[PDB]
């Protein structure tokens, strides 16, 4: 989080305003990051948090994972458009509802 | 030396003697300012610059 | 001579931002730790 | 604290709101503080006694509200697509946040509201908008780090900021244009460094604070009023008016000390071209200030007849010309300032 | 997220018998089942609580379902009519499946259990308490602290501060 | 694209709101109402983000409490303005 | 109120007894379905420029996680080869499809 | 399907919003928009708690000001145009049939409703608002609520300062 | 004087005010009574709480009846 310059006693209201960490799977990744940011400042740390920022972002952001799905299902439709998939094969089996 | 040593060049080896003016300058600048300001005060108010030296001392 | 040295050092120390000085931007995990504590405080508290 | 007791209250809430911003940890908190500033300031600006105050209020509100709207919005995007307040790099996510902040503080291309404001505002109300309503958006601009946008702002922060000042005859509009030019210096200075930016704003606050605070005292609202304002001797008419040249920061006026500091560090960054342009325009800023000082440099002009005596508040005058005396002999305090190292 | 290099179980490993019972079926036999098999559950979902990776908890999970299966087979043999009636109350009686509407059948079903195994219906909240248990898996994850050797250092309060060199080291020393 | 399928609708509405905010209207009421629609969209972007977040959700109130205050201030100055001039019509500007 | 707390706790006490059995029969289906789900992700992108199952054309989606770390797929991924009828059957149960 | 139909209804009403110029017609348009947005955020939320909240504050109370002060009425009533209605119906329908066509899932959000959370999640079996609104009151993030209430107090001090111009 | 004056003018507010003062006093009594028993090792725990033997929470679990 961008650093309040003055850090006066009224950062004490909004600093913990809204926290990623608590009760979040990404929160574990937040700690993996935010410790390093504390270690290397905010400028060298932003340089040297390659994996930490990548995964932390991926967990909440879901960019990489979700876009993988979008191409994955588009490709299913694309073969259907080319006609490879017919009325039956066009979809797979349904996961048991009690799963996930 | 013949050796451009950064640390030793920086080190407080001394040889810095303050003037009779070196420390005193600030006291006799701020006080001179405040005294002049009081004279400035009376000058604009159409009051004797000498008058009310309590303002000047403070 | 010393002034030229100071600028050079200030150039390096800004380029790398190694040292916790003028060219540093301290971060803070305190608020995240505090919220971590609040989460701990209330997990054990859950349930009457 | 102008007429009523509520002036103290809204000032207090305003301070808290803006102080939240400068101490805000995340964009949302900063946005929160900004809106609280929006509340606290509107009632002071919108005096119920006259008319012009009220029209300034819609324009101020109708502008700031959109600024806050866009600011928070662009915050979400940045802090979505980056999922983190400190993005790895400045992309299109971030320029919008500056464009919000630049409008909020009235920077170069987004300024037109700001002169129209001055007509409505009274003096200290104007003053208070001049000084304090520009801290928070600027300190946020510090966090944003897009070089080129600030640079276009700095380029245009003096051109209009001085060319318009040449044209205005209402002191209200001149102060607007004077600050937009000075705002050019802060913006460049903040692109360079922050400690120097902090200093320069403070001296600007001091200088603008004293300046308008006497204009409030004597209620001089038009160049004619300046030429006509009675003074017993027509000498303090001239001693007091040195500060109009401290605006340009010519060495023996203490406005030089900040401009020197910014110039020194800026050229140390090697943006020499930018210095030349701002500093070229500085002369145009100082140009119309001499246009103001035709009232006092020469003495014993043609005056109105009916006036015989001129009077003013003890408190305001006692405070005012202490600040002036510093604007006269400020440099020799070269030692007293140790925040430049 | 899963990849072909990752390890998963065997189809046969997953293929184990499951209860097939209804909500009313389970919620009827809940209490007298809870105390017979809690070690199974306890160590089972204890390892789940501490460690989330389910690949290892498969074995103890198989134990949990088997243990419940065993209990109901005993119920099936011994007290059928009593248990079935209690089940029929517990759903027909209310759309919220609350024990506070056919306690008479609950009592009689308890009588049959009292006659067969002579077990006692646990307390109102016998399972509500914490469960402090023994360690069987014996896999406490390691408590550790991270080390960034090259963190950004500052000036310690012990670093000697020799008085300044060359005044303010400014243009004319001032 | 994530934004094109998810955060797109909020954009399209938000931009349309601003354009209506800078259009031509007999008085300013259409403007205030225009920015009011924008607030609802502003809430929309805000909530989908706060929904990314397990419990940070509650920040809705903070934004809502602040937003309604802007509207109240908006109506405040307008209504005082009719009362001043006997009208708050853009022809007076 | 004592009576209200009495029965609610009984629900919660009966609650905890049931729960592990659901989790146990839950894990098997999760692992079973994941096996199949990876199979189809392999068998559907047979002819794709550089497809790498469980990743995005090479680099892993997650890296800080040690090896043999199982990350539950997001709900959409878990349903990446499913129809609406399946999807809604679980998603829109608060809303009562 | 409900989600994308709700996009469609919001799009259509938005087109209505940018056309209408009569203040009541605009204020009416906001009213519909608010119901729609409440519905939509509710779907992607853990529950409809916040939807009920902002409904009764934003719509229930606060749009009363807007309609009321916009009771200027234009001095005359609507001249309703059945054409923009028909276009509204027309644009709605083929957007609606496209909604029937569009990809069932991928055209849906990814947020995690209470149902779309996993079964194992021991936290999800609490009262739906308990764990969400926890830290609005528990320290050290509760003082901000105190700031909210005083902000509202100060808001009233402001309104009586602006709404009290000599009458 | 003021005592009967208010109790004659604004009876509902006087009655309401006495109610409020009553509530806060017993509320403070509630907090005190709450922390007599330490109020945090609560008898019944939401979810499924488990502890390995010797865990400081495990050492603290109430062994009482309810």
């Amino acid at each position: 989080s961008l650093t309040p310059f003055l850090r006066l006693p009224l950062t004490d209201l909004t600093g913990c305003l809204i926290n990623h960490q608590t009760y979040d799977k990404c929160g574990k990744f937040e700690m993996k990051m935010m410790e390093c940011f504390e270690a290397y400042g905010l400028e060298r740390g932003k340089r040297e948090c390659a994996d930490l920022i990548s995964d932390f972002q991926e967990c909440v952001g879901m960019q990489k994972q979700l876009m993988r799905f979008h191409a994955m299902r588009n490709e299913r439709y694309k073969q259907w458009l080319k006609g490879e998939r017919k009325g039956q094969e066009f979809f797979a089996d349904p996961p048991r509802v009690d799963a996930y | 030396s013949a050796v451009n040593d950064p640390l030793e060049l920086l080190t407080n080896k001394g040889t810095h003697e303050p003037s009779f003016l070196s420390p005193i300058w600030n006291p006799i600048a701020c006080g001179v300012a405040g005294v002049g300001a009081a004279i400035f005060i009376n000058w604009g108010f159409r009051k004797p610059v000498f008058s009310g030296i309590q303002k000047h001392i403070a | 001579q010393i002034r030229l040295l100071e600028d050079e050092v200030r150039r390096k120390m800004s380029e790398r931002n190694d040292y916790q000085a003028y060219y540093y931007r301290p971060s803070v995990a305190k608020y995240h730790r505090i919220s971590k504590e609040a989460a701990d405080e209330l997990e054990a508290l859950r349930g009457d | 604290m102008f007429n009523n007791s509520s002036k103290i209250l809204f000032i207090t809430i305003m301070i808290i709101g803006t102080l939240i911003t400068v101490t805000s940890n995340s964009w949302l908190g900063a946005w929160m503080g900004l809106e609280i500033n929006l509340l606290s300031f509107i009632p002071l600006l919108s005096d119920n006694n006259n008319l012009m105050s009220t029209e300034a209020s819609l324009k101020y509100f109708l502008t700031q509200v959109l600024a806050s709207t866009v600011l928070l919005f662009s915050s979400i995007l940045l802090m979505l697509k980056n999922n983190m307040n400190n993005e790895i790099n400045e992309s299109f996510t971030s320029m919008i946040i500056m464009s919000a902040l630049l409008l909020k503080s009235g920077a170069a291309p987004f300024h037109f509201w700001f002169p129209n404001m001055m007509e409505g505002l009274t003096w200290m109300n104007a003053l208070m908008l001049m000084t304090w309503q520009k801290i928070a958006p600027l300190m946020l601009i510090s966090y944003l780090n897009i070089k080129y946008l600030l640079l276009i702002s700095v380029i245009l922060s003096v051109i209009i900021g001085a060319i318009g000042g040449l044209n205005q005859t209402s002191l209200r509009k001149l102060m607007a244009f004077s600050s937009i030019n000075h705002l050019g210096w802060m913006l460049s200075s903040l692109m360079i460094s922050e400690s120097i930016w902090l200093i320069y704003f403070f001296f600007y606050s001091f200088l603008s604070f004293v300046l308008t605070f006497m204009f409030n005292i004597f209620k001089l609202f038009h160049l004619n009023q300046l030429f006509s304002w009675f003074v017993n001797s027509k000498i303090l008419k001239f001693t007091l008016f040195m500060n109009f040249l401290s605006l340009g920061g010519l060495p023996p006026f203490l406005g030089f000390l900040p401009k020197w500091l910014v110039i020194q560090q800026l050229t140390l960054c090697n943006q020499y071209f930018m210095l030349t342009l701002m500093m070229m325009s500085t002369l145009i800023t100082l140009f119309f200030y001499l246009r103001i000082c035709y009232s006092a440099f020469m003495m014993n002009y043609f005056e109105n007849n009916w006036i015989m005596k001129m009077n003013m508040n003890s408190i305001n005058y006692n405070m005012y010309m202490i600040m002036t005396f510093f604007s006269i002999f400020g440099l020799f305090l070269i030692s007293l300032f140790y925040f430049m190292f | 997220v899963i990849t072909n290099n990752t390890t998963l179980p065997e189809e046969s490993e997953l293929n184990v018998q499951e209860l097939n019972l209804s909500s009313a079926a389970l919620r009827a036999g809940a209490f007298h089942l809870g105390k017979q098999c809690e070690q199974a559950n306890n160590e089972f979902m204890l390892c789940r609580q501490e460690l989330d990776d389910p690949r290892a908890c498969l074995a103890e999970g198989k134990a949990v379902t088997s243990c419940a299966l065993d209990f109901f087979r005993k119920v099936k043999k011994t007290c059928h009519e009593e248990f079935t009636q209690y089940a029929t109350c517990l759903d027909k009686s209310s759309g919220t499946m609350a024990f506070s509407h056919c306690r008479k059948t609950q009592g009689v079903f308890d009588k049959c259990i009292k006659d067969n195994f002579d077990w006692d219906r646990p307390s109102y909240g016998y399972f509500s308490r914490a469960k402090v248990i023994q360690s069987a898996r014996e896999a406490p994850k390691k408590e550790e602290k991270v080390s960034y050797p090259d963190a950004t250092p500052g000036l310690p309060e012990d670093y000697p501060k020799p008085p300044a060199k060359y005044g303010s080291r400014f243009h004319w020393l001032e | 694209m994530i934004m094109i399928l998810y955060w797109s609708l909020p954009m399209i509405l938000f931009i349309l709101g601003l354009f209506c905010f800078v259009s031509n209207r007999k008085h300013l009421l259409s403007m205030l109402l225009s920015l009011e629609f924008i607030v609802l969209m502003l809430f929309f972007m805000l909530f989908i983000y706060l929904n990314m977040l397990n419990y940070e959700s509650y920040f809705s109130m903070m934004f809502l409490t602040f937003s309604v205050c802007e509207g109240a201030l908006g109506l405040s100055i307008l209504v005082s303005m009719i009362r001043t001039h006997g009208n708050d019509y853009f022809q007076s500007f | 109120a004592k009576k209200v707390k009495r029965d609610e706790i009984e629900m919660r006490s009966a609650q905890n007894v049931i729960f592990p059995i659901l989790v146990a029969e839950r894990d098997r289906e999760f692992l079973r379905q994941l096996r199949r789900n990876r199979d189809e992700e392999a068998e559907l992108m047979k002819n794709v420029p550089g497809w790498e199952v469980g990743t995005w054309y090479g680099e892993p989606v997650f890296k800080t996680l040690p090896e043999d770390t199982l990350v539950t797929p997001i709900f959409k991924e878990f349903y990446a080869h499913s129809d609406w009828k399946s999807y809604a059957k679980r998603a829109h149960l608060k809303l009562w499809s | 399907m409900i989600q994308l139909m709700l996009y469609s209804l919001i799009i259509t009403t938005s087109i209505i919003f940018l056309n209408m110029i009569h203040p009541l017609a605009l204020g009416l348009t906001l009213l519909i928009q608010t119901i729609f947005v409440c519905l939509l955020t509710g779907l992607m939320t853990k529950s409809f708690w916040y939807s009920y909240i902002l409904f009764l504050i934003f719509l229930g109370g606060m749009l009363v000001l807007f309609i009321y002060v916009t009771s200027l009425a234009s001095n005359e009533m609507f001249n309703l145009s059945m054409k923009l209605t028909l276009f509204s119906s027309l644009i709605l329908i083929f957007m609606l049939i496209l909604s029937f066509i569009m990809d069932k899932t991928s055209s849906s959000l990814f947020l995690m409703n209470n149902d779309m959370q996993s079964i194992i999640n021991m936290n999800s079996y609490f009262m739906e608002n308990s764990l969400s609104l926890n830290k609005l009151y528990n320290f050290p993030t509760n003082f901000i609520t105190i700031l909210l209430m005083n902000y509202l107090l100060i808001t009233l001090i402001v309104i009586v300062k602006i709404t009290k111009l000599f009458k | 004087s003021l005592l009967k004056r208010a109790w004659n003018e604004i009876p509902d507010i006087v009655g309401g005010s006495a109610l409020a003062l009553a509530g806060i006093v017993m509320a403070t009594i509630g907090v005190a009574n709450y922390y007599a028993k330490d109020g945090d090792n609560r008898r019944y725990k939401l979810g499924y709480v488990v502890y390995r033997h010797d865990d400081p929470r495990a050492l603290k679990v109430r062994n009482d009846e309810d």
